[PDB]
């Protein structure tokens, strides 16, 4: 499907809190 | 757009200051937080600090220059979306003769005899009936004489800026924010008919998501189409523009003229001229000319056509700028106007396209207030278009149109002296959608005063159509 | 690891093995899901299609290849843990002299005189005592030779295996899954013991969640420390692997002794070779010789150490290939080979890091098994550490470790011939954490059959060795 133009080639999780 | 000149001129465009909308019975029972929008800078109703002259124009923000990639990136979505258009209507675009324009065809209402004539005939002290036989569909030697004049591309003219006499929240009417109509010469909408009158009654005949256009839609029959269609998809978005009409940019606007509008989809090479006399408008209020780069000028002949295709393109745009293998399937959407329902399979982050409508001068938010940012998983049943909502009918598993009760209330609220048995007649076929309850206590303020229609026979009237629909359809 | 060969050899190990452990008195009472494991293929407890002599090397399913990528990560995890341990530790990790190996030093215990040479010292009827002095410290010319090899690295061995004579879960004994203890040649472990020897006991002396290891630690004066530190975090998490050691690829075992054997951290260079060895193995078990790519032998010289650091490192490497900005403050743990406790005041989602770890042919699960999901707010008075709990004991306001009733019951059950009194006074020691009430309910069976030490007398000497610590 669509893959975004700017995304890296990490695609990682943030820490939650 | 961006106002480039404003300068003092002898002759006055003078300006309705007094509202016609006075309140009706339901008024006092019903006490909507909704009123007519101040026509005037001394309406005491206005907030402290609000100039009623300044905050009409305020919209004029800017005329965004577009870059070398954002515009190259613009004209293949617009020749895309032309494609799909081309496609669906075919390029049988030929000019409207006088007659067709001013009589309508199938698909195109007749041109009105008694509206506005613009300038600079208002000045003059000229109807449209003294310029235009509207039962025999001839023109007289003044607009000929412009209609040659637009032939040969040397024709000029004025907006003339009313303000909108109509009911608004109260918030808004406070902040002055009164909407404005810009009136174009009857000359001018007569010869844009003309040019393109054919391909806007083929868009509003085929009317739907295929064309991305509810153009000439009628909600009591098309919901249930409309419905059905975005009840299939895993996300649906309802989409709020800030100023969508005044924030069209000249290089969106020149660029979707240029794809769309051209003489090998079967158009007079002038249909791409008369759209771009658009751009660059002169504005006539009181003893101002306004000079503004940008926009589309709000009420001229296409103007719900030319922003519903123009929000089409823009969000082909935004997602192509956003992701790589955006395609027209990718995504279903409906518009009419700034109005729009987009759909898709896909979870597409809508909050990140933000910045890539901002590159096309273009505010997007959220039409719902749950929350500033953009959610997945919402349904065709969440989302407002033409101010209404989808409900399925517990009668018939149609989809109807229901409207807010607190905008009903504020419809019944106001009406203009001698219109009111007729606008009850009007608001009750917006109203049965709402159920027999909510019918009832709506129109209870009129009981004994005015005929009010029976909620069964406005109800079998539409199960009637929806149905007759479904019949024509099998 | 990957079986990459199995073949029939004439020389022979084994013979006819029976269990050297008998129930006890208690096993009548506590009625214990638990049992000998199986030491013969014509044990009648065996269920139908188990042949023992395959079932105890079925963990071995293959070798895992890790990605370029996932390589990459895995060497900065292994740098960055590595680089935490040498700072605790230091880089005081010159070779062993051969006595100094043989007799051991400050934090490392002499080598044992009379357990098994491996081979091919077990098949030409030689014990420890005709190859090494163990008094004097001094070798004979055989292993003088293999050193020699070793040097050179041209040194070849085979593992002998041997099957572990333990209880086992019922439902383990009858499938056939008793484990094996891999005997390496003593010229092997007298060699590893040269090259990381000083490292050893550096890890054994610095115990704690700082290099995440509880190897060389005492549960009974130990478990207020980590029990304080734990105490400190949101959520703590216990971790359960399936065949920690089998399923450790060959990609992270060469990786990791790479990174943590470094020269540049003062280890020889034949540290990482030794290390190496421990890869690509053949393993003697009766007439079959059984050639593994990829794995941990159990049982080769520190065997508890590599599994530890590897765990430490396998924690860091998925966090890190699930979420962006984690370093090695980002959470708290301690391992003890395959057991580990994790803590963070980070909501980790430890569910979300099972594909992660299975990039290393790692299979984790919650150590509670009231359900097969990891969840937050779990408290380090909630997880199980080396079949320990942790409870603070009233009387002190110490962390003691309490074994589960269950646990404690089944250990009582068994013991080997003409050992239970030895063996009721030692486990006296594990009971007396689960207080005078279980205590005494645990060793009823035993009165008058057997002195039980007073759960009083116990208490006092816990108090004195944490108080004494």
């Amino acid at each position: 499907g669509p893959l975004e133009r700017q995304r890296p080639l990490k695609v990682r999780a943030k820490l939650p809190r | 757009g961006l106002i480039v000149d404003t300068r003092d001129v002898e002759e006055r465009v003078h300006v309705m200051r007094k509202t016609k909308l006075a309140p009706t019975v339901a008024h006092g029972v019903f006490n909507p937080e909704f009123g007519p929008a101040a026509l005037s800078n001394k309406d005491p109703r206005l907030n402290e600090g609000v100039v009623l002259d300044e905050v009409i124009f305020s919209k004029h923000k800017g005329d965004t220059k577009m870059s070398a990639e954002d515009k190259a990136l613009f004209r293949r979505c617009a020749a895309d979306y032309a494609s799909r258009l081309h496609s669906v209507l075919g390029t049988a675009n030929a000019p409207l003769s006088i007659y067709e324009a001013i009589k309508g065809v199938d698909g195109l209402d007749a041109m009105e005899p008694d509206t506005a004539p613009g300038l600079p005939w208002a000045l003059q002290g000229k109807r449209r009936g003294a310029l235009i036989d509207f039962e025999n569909g001839t023109v007289g030697p003044e607009v000929e004489a412009a209609l040659k004049l637009m032939e040969k591309r040397e024709y000029k003219f004025a907006c003339q800026t009313f303000l909108k006499d109509e009911i608004r929240p109260m918030e808004k009417v406070r902040a002055g924010k009164t909407r404005i109509v810009d009136v174009l010469p009857v000359e001018h909408i007569l010869y844009t008919r003309m040019m393109i009158g054919r391909f806007c009654a083929q868009m509003h005949s085929n009317n739907g998501p295929q064309i991305g256009s509810a153009v000439g839609c009628n909600p009591d029959v098309d919901w249930q189409r409309f419905g059905t269609h975005f009840a299939q998809y895993r996300n649906v978005w309802d989409v709020d523009y800030s100023a969508f009409d005044a924030n069209h940019c000249s290089d969106a606007m020149n660029i979707m003229f240029e794809e769309v509008f051209r003489t090998e989809f079967g158009f007079h090479p002038n249909a791409e001229w008369i759209l771009k006399t658009l751009v660059n408008t002169e504005h006539a209020y009181e003893n101002k000319r306004i000079t503004v780069e940008g926009g589309m000028p709000s009420g001229c002949s296409a103007t719900s056509i030319i922003n519903t295709i123009l929000n089409n393109i823009y969000v082909l745009y935004a997602l192509r700028r956003h992701y790589e293998g955006v395609e027209l399937d990718t995504y279903t959407m409906i518009s009419y106007g700034d109005d729009i329902v987009v759909a898709s399979d896909y979870d597409l982050d809508f909050e990140a396209l933000k910045p890539h409508f901002k590159s096309l001068g273009q505010t997007i938010t959220p039409a719902d207030k749950s929350d500033k940012g953009f959610v997945l998983g919402h349904s065709i049943t969440d989302v407002t278009f033409l101010k209404r909502h989808f409900h399925m009918d517990y009668g018939t598993g149609f989809y109807k149109p229901v409207m807010a009760s607190k905008t009903l209330e504020a419809i019944l609220s106001f009406a203009r002296r001698g219109t009111i048995q007729e606008k009850l007649i009007s608001v009750a076929g917006l109203a049965v959608h709402s159920g027999p309850d909510e019918y009832r206590r709506l129109f209870e303020p009129f009981q004994g005063l005015f005929e009010i229609p029976s909620y069964r026979s406005l109800y079998l009237r539409w199960v009637n159509a929806v149905c007759g629909d479904a019949a024509a359809a099998k």
